[PDB]
Formats: structure tokens, C-alpha cells, sequence
């Protein structure tokens, strides 16, 4: 099947920084966009980071300036670095893959008019204590 | 942002009845150009924690039975399902996809009645 | 009256032919709020859009910061691109050749 | 941005050959007029086929 | 696949294209190709041209 599996963690101190990644699986990592996604031991599900083809990223307002994510393709892997981390921060942390597109370079990266934008080919998860 | 309420909080089924979970989105999920709507649950097990199960309207995931098919608007969206199977029990999610922050909603929790 | 009016417009569709046709601007454009100061009146007339556009080489693309007028945009609902032009589900959009007045 | 393209999106009811329908009779004397008149060029016991 | 308004996006098209519109092609993805477009430039007539 398609799925991901996580790697990295551990237990760390306020204020450490942390470099999570997703290995790719069955071509999930080449023609998509990617999400991070937090799972809270207790709450809901709340998104944390998503990655685009081109290499634009987005973050919520409770992450901006403290979380980067970044894709290098050639080494087919998804890193996310964690910096000044809170008690409020432990929790699940997985990949999720997003819409797909293709590479022509017509014009670098394209998306689908109606194309899938749902979260799919979930992983594990890390879990990551402060 | 996109605010998305849970109605139920909490719902016993037992598992020889139907049963209904319904969630609303604050803003119109509809993209007028494509006429695709975007909205998705998710279902939450003790095992295989994350997992998609509805896309959009009556456009089920594969490896989703039928008896999990969704209904709703661009608004207010709904799960009906005929009878609640003991594999079928946990945690339902709902998410929005037309803006970035993907904001989720409250959880329903299923119990035994 | 009717001669000066089929005229001015030829004469129009005639300076405006041989100039750029701006088909690399019909692309998703990232805007957000311009930084500077702005007036009260100002505040949502003017946005600060990013956008991917063409260069000499085929296969190279440059990123390109512009302010464009709210007017001269529209909202979309696309994930990663907020605006395009108003024009791009319409027609091609010619540029004025630079230096004609 | 305004080149707009036309296609075929489906097809309601069965599908069939597109076909012409000429009257037998009124072609058959058509051709037959058609044979004397070349008759009178090439010869009045020339066997005319199509 | 088919492009659209904005370079950026593209979309998937169905349609249905006569036999004789069509030539047979090889590559991974498709089978066909347009009859005209290994010779020629395809201009479509207007449809408010009668
Ligand atoms: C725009 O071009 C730059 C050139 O370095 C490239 O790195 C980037 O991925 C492109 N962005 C998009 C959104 O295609
Ligand atoms: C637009 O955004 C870019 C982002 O780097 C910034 O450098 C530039 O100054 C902005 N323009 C204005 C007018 O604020
Ligand atoms: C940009 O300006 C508009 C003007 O009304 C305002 O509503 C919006 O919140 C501003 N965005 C940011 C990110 O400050
Ligand atoms: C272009 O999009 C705008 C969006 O408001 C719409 O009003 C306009 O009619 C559109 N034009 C065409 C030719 O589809
Ligand atoms: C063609 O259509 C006309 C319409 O009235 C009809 O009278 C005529 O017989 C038709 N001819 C053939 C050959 O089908
Ligand atoms: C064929 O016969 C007709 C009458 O039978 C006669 O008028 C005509 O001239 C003849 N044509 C030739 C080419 O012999
Ligand atoms: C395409 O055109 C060339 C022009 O000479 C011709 O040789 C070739 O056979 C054509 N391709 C096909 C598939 O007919």
C-alpha cells in the first residue's frame, strides 16, 4: 500500500530544536503537496504546517516564527525543524499527503481544476514530550 | 478562518439502530468555478489512529464500505449510517479544504448503548 | 462623429498590436497586505502579489514581487494562491508599448 | 485566457452511422438520362457501367 | 490534460473524438494523438461563423 512511516524524536528540554522527518513511499513524495498534522493526547486533531509543490509553506498563527518545514525532493524526504518548543507542544506529529500534480515546464508545478486537497496516506506518528 | 462545529459531543449508538453526525462550517465550502465542494471526515480507531474516510459528497475512500456514505450541503454536512458495526466505533472528525489552516472540528465519541 | 469614433479606435488597436502580450501573467498570484503606511481610506486597495513568471530562458522561472490595485485582481479559492487577474478568464492582456504617450 | 474549445461531452441515445437516403426510383432515371447522354458521345451500343 | 485559464492549473478533459480525427501513438500514459498536430497547425472555426 501507500504509507509513510515516521522517524525521529525523543524527549527534550524547553528551548532545544528538533529535526523530524517522513520518508517517501510508493511515489506519495514526488508529485504532491504535504501536511504535518498534530494529534493532542487528549484533544482534537489540529494541523500544524503544509508544504505546496513549488515550495511555499503555511503555518498557523500559534506556529509562524517557532516550526519550518521544507521538501529537498532529490533525497525524497520531508523535514520539519522544531525550535523553541512549549509544554503546550507535546504531542502526535505525522505526515499527511495532499493534492497531486506534475512537473512540465510549460510551467513549473501544476495543480488540478476540482483535484483532491483531503488529507491521505497517513503515517505513524512521532511523539514529541517537552 | 474556517470555523468548523461538531454538533454532537458525545453519542451512544446502539449497534441494531441507525445513527447521525452532523458538523457545520462557519464560511461557504463551495469553489463556485470548479463546483467542487470540499469537505472530508475522518474516522479515529484505538489501533490505526489517523485515517480518511469520506471525501467530499457521497465520494467514498477506498477501502470504505458503503454503508459510510455521507450527505450535506456546502454548509452543514452529515453522516447517516444504517447500523454501527463493533470495527466502526470511535472518533469522527470533520475538516474543511479550501483554505490553508484546515481547520478541524470537535470530536464525537461513540459508545456501546 | 462616427468616422472620428472608428477611427480613434483603429488607431488605438493599432499602437496597442505590436507590443507584449503579457501571457506569462495569467499565473496564481501569492498577495498579502502591503507593508507600508497606509491611509485609512487606502487600507485593502492596494496588495502586495508574488508570482512565478517567465524569463528568456524557456525552463527558467524568476519570482516576482509587484503591487498590483485590488481592481485590477480577483479573489480565488485556490490552497496556495489567493488572487488572479480580472481579465484572464476573459481575454489576453496586451501592454502599452513603453515610451508612446 | 479567452480561447475557448468545443468538444463533443456525450452522446444521448444509441449510436448509429450517419447515413444519406436518395429516392431509388428518381436516381435510377437519373442515371439512366445520364447513360443516353453518353451514349450520344461514345456510341448507341456501348455498354455504360458505373 | 488539458490547460486552462491560469498557466498555473490544469485540468483533465473528457471528450469524444471520431476514429478518423485520431492516429495511433506510443508512449506510457496514452494512445492517441490528434491527426493533425505531427503536420500541421489546428486553428478552430468560429462558432458564431457559419
Ligand atoms: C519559483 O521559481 C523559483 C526559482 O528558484 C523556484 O525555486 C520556486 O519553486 C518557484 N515557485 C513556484 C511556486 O513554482
Ligand atoms: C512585498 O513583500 C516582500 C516580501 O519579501 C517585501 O520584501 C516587500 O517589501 C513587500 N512590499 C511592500 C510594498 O511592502
Ligand atoms: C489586510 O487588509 C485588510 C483591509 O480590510 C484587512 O481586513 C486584513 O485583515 C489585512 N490583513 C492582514 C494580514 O493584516
Ligand atoms: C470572470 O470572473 C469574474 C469573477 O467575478 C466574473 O464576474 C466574470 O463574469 C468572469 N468572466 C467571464 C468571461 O467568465
Ligand atoms: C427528405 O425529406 C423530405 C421532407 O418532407 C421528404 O419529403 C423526402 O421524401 C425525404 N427524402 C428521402 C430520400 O428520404
Ligand atoms: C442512336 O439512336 C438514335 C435513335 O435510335 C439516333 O437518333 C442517334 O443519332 C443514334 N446515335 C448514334 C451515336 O448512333
Ligand atoms: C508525420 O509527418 C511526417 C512528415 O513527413 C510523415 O513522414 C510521418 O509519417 C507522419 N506521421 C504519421 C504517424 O503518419
Amino acid at each position: 500500500v501507500e504509507q509513510l512511516v515516521e522517524s525521529g524524536g525523543g524527549l527534550v528540554q524547553p528551548g532545544a530544536s528538533l529535526r523530524l522527518s517522513c520518508a517517501a513511499s510508493e511515489f506519495t513524495f514526488s508529485d504532491s503537496d504535504m501536511h504535518w498534522v498534530r494529534q493532542v493526547p487528549g484533544q482534537g486533531l489540529e494541523w500544524v504546517s503544509a508544504i505546496s509543490l513549488g515550495g511555499d509553506t503555511h503555518y498557523p498563527d500559534s506556529v509562524k516564527g517557532r516550526f519550518t518545514i521544507s521538501r529537498d525532493n532529490a533525497k525524497n524526504s520531508l523535514y520539519l525543524q522544531m525550535n523553541s518548543l512549549r509544554p503546550e507542544d507535546t504531542a502526535v506529529y505525522y505526515c499527511a499527503r495532499g493534492g497531486r500534480g506534475g512537473y512540465e515546464d510549460d510551467y513549473g508545478y501544476f495543480y488540478f481544476i476540482g483535484g483532491r486537497r483531503s488529507l491521505d496516506v497517513w503515517g505513524r506518528g512521532a511523539l514529541v514530550t517537552v | 478562518d474556517i470555523v468548523m462545529t461538531q454538533t454532537p459531543l458525545s453519542l451512544p449508538v446502539t449497534p441494531g439502530e441507525p445513527a447521525s453526525i452532523s458538523c457545520r462550517s462557519s464560511q461557504s465550502l463551495l469553489d463556485s468555478e470548479a463546483g467542487n465542494t470540499y469537505l472530508d471526515w475522518y474516522l479515529q480507531r484505538p489501533g490505526q489512529s489517523p485515517q480518511l474516510l469520506i471525501y467530499e459528497v457521497s465520494n467514498r475512500a477506498s477501502g470504505v464500505p458503503d454503508r459510510f456514505s455521507g450527505s450535506g450541503s456546502d454548509t452543514d454536512f452529515t453522516l447517516k449510517v444504517s447500523r454501527v458495526e463493533a470495527e466502526d466505533v470511535g472518533v469522527y472528525y470533520c475538516m474543511q479544504g479550501i483554505q490553508l489552516p484546515y481547520s478541524f472540528g470537535q470530536g464525537t465519541k461513540v459508545e456501546i448503548k | 462623429v462616427e468616422q472620428m469614433h472608428e477611427d480613434i479606435i483603429s488607431l488605438w488597436d493599432q499602437s496597442l498590436k505590436p507590443c507584449v502580450k503579457l501571457t506569462p501573467l495569467c499565473v496564481g498570484l501569492q498577495c498579502t497586505n502591503v507593508t507600508n503606511n497606509i491611509t485609512d481610506d487606502m487600507r485593502g486597495e492596494l496588495k502586495n502579489c508574488s508570482f512565478n513568471a517567465t524569463t528568456e530562458l524557456r525552463n527558467k522561472r524568476q519570482k516576482v514581487y509587484s503591487l498590483f490595485y485590488r481592481l485590477d485582481i480577483v479573489p480565488m479559492v485556490d490552497l496556495w494562491t489567493n488572487y488572479r487577474l480580472i481579465s484572464c478568464n476573459t481575454s489576453a492582456i496586451t501592454q502599452a508599448c513603453p515610451k508612446v504617450s | 485566457p479567452g480561447q475557448a474549445f468545443y468538444y463533443t461531452g456525450d452522446i444521448i441515445g444509441d449510436i448509429r452511422q450517419a447515413h444519406c437516403n436518395v429516392s431509388k426510383a428518381t436516381w435510377n432515371e437519373t442515371l439512366g438520362k445520364v447513360v443516353k447522354q453518353l451514349r450520344k458521345h461514345f456510341g448507341n451500343n456501348t455498354i455504360i457501367r458505373f
